[PDB]
């Protein structure tokens, strides 16, 4: 189906502690597969999967030397930014920027991505048609002003059109026996008593990849939107996802309840009951 | 400033098996900004030899980590995920419990 | 791989 890469970066400022700290990772789809921490003892990017372990020196050399100069010009926005903002030089913040494509089954464009963050909120984004921006204060848009003189978009959608979905499809190719491998979830349900009058129900979802999964309950078949713990999918640590959602049910009525799951890895949509 | 909480999810990677090794997880999400205290403990106490995955973030750019660390549960042992941040005026503490 | 044009806000 549908693929994508993005490339993340974070700077945070930290003063009187030396200079900003640089983090940066790359992913296709939810598998990790590139990194670079400004704090490691000889920073340079490293490999994070199977697959890109195969790219020769002159990959590696580039992509270190594009880390260290996104990490110098994110030392410089920092500084602009305080201007931008009419702040102090005492204190800490966050730069965060993300970038990446979309492709079809098709291996064809279906949509680039370049967007920044300050302080964990909406600076500026490029837009869906790659050449137009959209600011969301008054000092992103000294940002938007300058980007439009040097045309950043153009060079931006150049970039995403073309590189970004040429490498991609060859990170797709060569790590397709886990990148195009779908792991569908292992299901089952638990019950746990609260108290004599009601119990919890619990369904379970464990082992699967990608992240992106529907975990819901039913009474009657009726959706319990508003009567449903969900919690976060979280990452196993080998690769795959987990979650879970819960009801607390009335003690007797268990077999009314359902749960469904739905995932690219499963043929079809599953429906668990709680079987003693 | 907008300051977002931690959320925070301690559990293992394979279903808890008393004498078996497994690994203990404490995923700490949705928070901002990225300066985070987190350690794992056994029996109130912290527990050397735990790594940690590269700062990410999400779509709404909160950010997220995976904190782990080798393990062999037993049914003795108490296990739990404590928490620093200063949206927390106090290290928040979350116990295992090998049904969540 | 990433892209290489660098550029400041």
């Amino acid at each position: 189906g549908s693929h994508s890469m993005r490339y993340f970066h974070t700077s945070v400022s930290r003063p009187g502690r030396g200079e900003p700290r640089f983090i940066t990772v790359g992913y296709v789809d939810d598998t990790l597969f590139v990194r670079f921490d400004s704090d490691a003892a000889s920073p340079r990017e490293e490999p994070r999967a199977p697959w890109i372990e195969q790219e020769g020196p002159e990959y590696w050399d580039r992509e270190t030397q594009i880390c260290k100069a996104k990490a110098q010009t994110d030392r410089e926005d920092l500084r602009t930014l305080l201007r931008y903002y009419n702040q102090s030089e005492a204190g800490s913040h966050t730069l965060q920027n993300m970038y990446g494509c979309d492709v079809g089954p098709d291996g064809r464009l279906l949509r680039g991505y370049h967007q920044n963050a300050y302080d964990g909120k909406d600076y500026i984004a490029l837009n869906e048609d790659l050449s137009s921006w959209t600011a969301a204060d008054t000092a992103a848009q000294i940002t938007q002003r300058k980007w439009e003189a040097a045309r950043v978009a153009e060079q931006l959608r150049a970039y995403l059109e073309g590189e970004c979905v040429e490498w991609l499809r060859r990170y797709l190719e060569n790590g397709k026996e886990t990148l195009q491998r779908a792991d569908p979830p292992k299901t089952h349900v638990t019950h746990h008593p609260i108290s004599d009058h009601e119990a919890t129900l619990r369904c379970w979802a464990l082992g699967f990849y990608p992240a992106e999964i529907t975990l819901t309950w039913q009474r009657d078949g009726e959706d319990q939107t508003q009567d449903t713990e969900l919690v976060e999918t979280r990452p196993a640590g080998d690769r795959t996802f987990q979650k879970w959602a819960a009801v607390v049910v009335p003690s007797g009525e268990e077999q009314r309840y359902t749960c469904h799951v739905q995932h690219e890895g499963l043929p079809k949509p599953l429906t668990l009951r709680w079987e003693p | 400033m907008i300051q977002r909480t931690p959320k925070i999810q301690v559990y293992s990677r394979h279903p808890a098996e008393n004498g078996k090794s497994n690994f203990l997880n404490c995923y700490v999400s949705g928070f901002h900004p990225s300066d985070i205290e987190v350690d794992l403990l056994k029996n109130g106490e912290r527990i050397e030899k735990v790594e940690h995955s590269d700062l990410s973030f999400s779509k709404d750019w909160s950010f997220y980590l995976l904190y782990y660390t080798e393990f062999t549960p037993t049914e003795k042992d108490e296990y739990a995920c404590r928490v620093n941040h200063v949206t927390l005026s106090q290290p928040k503490i979350v116990k295992w419990d090998r049904d969540m | 791989r990433r892209i290489y044009d660098l550029i400041e806000l």
